[PDB]
């Protein structure tokens, strides 16, 4: 008889995003919207730069 | 959740924005209070 269960902290799902190919980068959730980014251009998302 | 922004306005003034949230779940802040403040050194001759 399945159920389904599972807890993740939301903070885990912020953090499972990972790098962002654009370079607006991923969104930190606090007071006025702050956008986040770490760049290594050797990376192939930023290689252009 | 209470958050504080501070952001510099000018010269010696800032400006204080507070947001409240859940914490282990919430993404959603609402501004509660706000207000500016400086710091300029006041004159002590005036007093007591």
């Amino acid at each position: 008889d399945f159920e389904e269960y599972w807890d993740e902290p939301n903070q885990s799902k912020m953090v499972k995003r990972g790098p962002s190919n654009n370079l607006l980068g991923h969104d930190q959730f606090a007071g006025n919207t702050l956008m986040e980014l770490f760049i290594d251009i050797n990376k192939s998302a930023h290689q252009y730069l | 959740h209470l958050q504080t922004s501070i952001t510099p306005t000018t010269k010696g003034e800032f400006k204080v924005e507070f947001f409240i949230k859940d914490n282990r779940n919430s993404t959603k802040w609402t501004k509660t209070s706000n207000g500016r403040i400086g710091l300029f050194k006041h004159n002590p001759k005036n007093n007591k």
